[PDB]
């Protein structure tokens, strides 16, 4: 959940895993 | 994954926090009363090929014929193949069935998803099974043990340290 | 009894590798194999026969005993060019053994080996086998298939789509035109395949494709594609089937239906029973009785049992919660008799060994498969754990 | 013709050319509100019905038939002879 | 602005703070369950040519 | 035959030949909703029933028998003579037509 001055309004979202995976 | 048997009851009320179940036969309750206590787990259907684990937190029985009510809280989801995920998004619509968790399922869950096993005793309903908590994170940090007189605290601490 | 399936496959992959690195205006023709029994003897009587063996570090006569030997029975029985495929480290060359090598091998010390050679007839033009037979040293299946798909990506395709829908399809067309009983032109035009394979949209489950190495990863993609469709309680699904090619059909059709309706048509929230249609001259009544024996009822849309009424065939059933009672669970008919269409269109249509149907349309999803055993389709629909 | 008129019937067949007693004699589904019914009558031919029911009938009506196998001492048999069907409606209280 | 399609339900109560919506069919809810969770947004009408955005705070099924 | 027709009877016997008055003149169980009745009629032969009841019968219908031992000044007694059973149906209002 993103909240603050940056977003137009408070929102919820789902990530997608990055490539390459960090390790 | 396995066959679950006959259902004990159907859903009557739902919400993202609370789920309510109702039984209407005395014989079934008397048949399964050993596994319908507080702390135990039930399986609820939310659509084709998906299940929802819930924890019992309240039982009631009233005659004026018999009504039996059970209340639960969602914990997570379990698919057909066996994958388990915390986080309950879905809501099970009424008219759905409720089944009693067979022990093999829990045995598997504990087998596959715990990194550093550490046996802390036996399960309640079945003594044969073993309860494997994560040993790496228990000792790394603090612990607390509390109990009243005559309950077996010192023997418990003794057992923990002995296996340690 | 041998049938040398994997060798029979090796030169199909050779053929597609030949078509692989080919310029425009190049043509190649395949020739079938004698395992097919056709008196017509179509194909210019240019059949080919092969066998495949591995795990030999350096070439010797002793390592390669049985293969060449076992060929000769065929000669004794009756342009059938025998050939052999194998790959061994440090051996990259094609050879033809001359006379003294044949006379060398003729005698065999292994006794049970010659026990059947006794089956050989005396009248043998010895050198014909030699000049006709040829030995080939080419790469083993593993790297050849690896490079096959690694380069098939070169043209430009989706990286994953090729595994489950394309590579199994081409080998199928190849071996089809190889052993098809009725005649047609073997000649193949390279560029037109690119036109056909692009538009073709189907998945093939057959005897040859399983032996392919990539098989085992084509199952799971299809299993994971249908999961979003089959996680709904109320949907309208249709089936069409053609029972000629399927094997052991009369004994396995029933179990399939029972397993499907047990999981997908057995409760109060399931309000739209499925429809099954068959093409051909099949007799339904027997199936209807055999299912009644199991405890299920059907809607056939026949008031007087001469012809069909559409409106009754697409009606909704009665339901009761406590205790559960279901008026009917499934729908049955023959496609020829059904004239017209439903008031509401299918959400999902399944076609098993059917080329086309009149109900296709843009909104509908149209899954297609080519099957030889029905046990394969259950795993796709999540009614069993392990494949064959 | 009865289907066009509006009614639904039970005949007893399970797809073939033979009749089954248990399917012919069975209870229908009912819904009190709104009223729904599965079937309203059960129709057949005599020759095909080979056997007898579990529970004997309370009333057996015969119109121009002499005797039937389902006659018994503990069963009420009403037997008539008529020349037109309009006569029977009067007997059964469907007209004045 | 663009066509929104068919609606889920109608209003049954209102106030400056709270708004309550009512659905009556199981098929529709099962169809749109992916979009009716907490933290997501809905559009409600007011007169002609004006819409109101709302955020969900509770759900109940009986 | 009555059982086949769907009715239950009280005969007043416990294994043996003899008959018991206290077990033949007893009250039945009744459940109001849903309606159930333990039994609907009594049966016996006259000679086997030797004795009497504590509460005397209100009405003692006698069909073709002259005298009995249960007749009394304070009991209502109706004696008839008939040739076929159907007449009693009319007498007692089961079927109107004669
Ligand atoms: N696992 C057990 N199950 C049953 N009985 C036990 C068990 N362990 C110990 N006992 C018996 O019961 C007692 C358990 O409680 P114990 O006195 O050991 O701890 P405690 O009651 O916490 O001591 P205190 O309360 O005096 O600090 C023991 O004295 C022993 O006699
Ligand atoms: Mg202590």
């Amino acid at each position: 959940l993103i909240v603050g001055d940056a977003p137009l309004m408070p929102t919820v979202g789902h990530f997608a895993l990055p490539v390459p995976e960090p390790h | 994954m396995p066959d679950l048997g006959t259902p004990i009851g159907s859903v009557t009320d739902s919400s993202p926090s609370l789920i309510r179940i109702e039984i209407s036969s005395a014989e079934d309750f008397e048949k399964y009363k050993s596994m319908l206590g507080v702390g135990q787990y039930l399986l609820v259907a939310s659509g084709n090929n998906l299940y929802l684990l819930a924890s019992i937190t309240g039982v009631r029985a009233t005659h004026v014929n018999f009504r039996f009510q059970i209340d639960t809280q969602p914990i997570g989801t379990l698919s057909e193949d066996g994958e388990f995920s915390r986080g309950s998004h879905s809501l099970p619509v009424p008219t759905e069935y409720a089944y009693v968790t067979p022990p093999a399922v829990l045995e598997g869950i504990f087998s596959h998803q715990i990194k550093s096993p550490f046996a802390l005793g036996t399960l309640g309903i079945s003594p044969d099974i073993k309860l494997k908590i994560d040993g790496d994170r228990f000792f790394s940090k603090h612990v607390a043990v509390v109990g009243s007189t005559g309950s077996g605290k010192s023997c418990a601490v003794a057992k923990i340290l002995q296996t340690a | 009894a041998e049938y040398s399936i994997k060798g029979y496959l090796y030169q199909f992959l050779k053929y597609l590798s030949e078509i692989l690195a080919a310029g425009d205006g190049a043509r190649i023709t395949i020739e079938g194999a004698i395992e097919d029994v056709d008196v017509i003897a179509a194909g210019l009587t240019t059949a080919v026969q092969c066998k495949y063996h591995e795990q030999a570090e350096k070439y010797t006569l002793g390592k390669i005993y049985k293969p060449i030997l076992l060929m000769l029975e065929h000669f004794s029985k009756n342009h059938v060019s025998y050939r052999l495929f194998c790959h061994f480290p440090g051996e990259s060359g094609t050879k033809a053994l001359t006379k003294d090598d044949l006379e060398t091998v003729l005698s065999t010390k292994g006794e049970v080996l010659r026990a059947i050679v006794a089956r050989i007839d005396t009248s043998v033009d010895y050198e014909a086998f030699l000049d006709r037979f040829a030995i080939e040293f080419g790469p083993s299946a593993e790297d050849l298939q690896v490079a096959v798909l690694a380069s098939l990506k070169d043209k430009g395709f989706d990286p994953d789509d090729i595994d489950a829908v394309i590579f199994p399809n081409a080998i199928q067309r190849i071996v089809d035109l190889a052993t098809r009983s009725d005649v047609n032109d073997r000649t193949v035009e390279p560029k037109t395949f690119l036109a056909g394979l692009r538009e073709v949209r189907r998945v093939t489950f057959t005897r040859w494709t399983r032996e392919l190495a990539t098989k085992g990863r084509m199952f799971s993609s299809l299993r994971k594609s249908l999961r979003s469709c089959l996680a709904h309680n109320s949907r309208w699904r249709v089936f069409v089937i053609n029972p000629l090619t399927i094997e052991n059909f009369d004994d396995d059709i029933v179990r399939f239906i029972k397993a499907f309706v047990q999981r997908y048509s057995s409760k109060y929230l399931h309000s739209n029973p499925p429809l099954f249609m068959l093409t051909g001259d099949y007799d339904l009544s027997v199936l209807q009785k055999r299912l009644y024996d199991a405890g299920l009822r059907c809607e056939t849309g026949k008031v007087g049992g001469t012809d069909v009424i559409i409106k009754e065939l697409f009606r909704r059933p009665i339901l009761i919660r406590n205790p559960f009672r279901m008026e009917f669970s499934l729908r049955l008919a023959k496609r020829d008799e059904v004239i017209g269409g439903p008031q509401r269109r299918p959400d999902e249509l399944f076609l098993i060994n059917v080329a086309d149907d009149e109900w296709k349309h843009e909104d509908v999803n149209v899954h297609g498969f080519k099957i030889e055993r029905l046990s394969d389709l259950e795993y796709i629909l999540q009614l069993r754990s392990d494949y064959a």
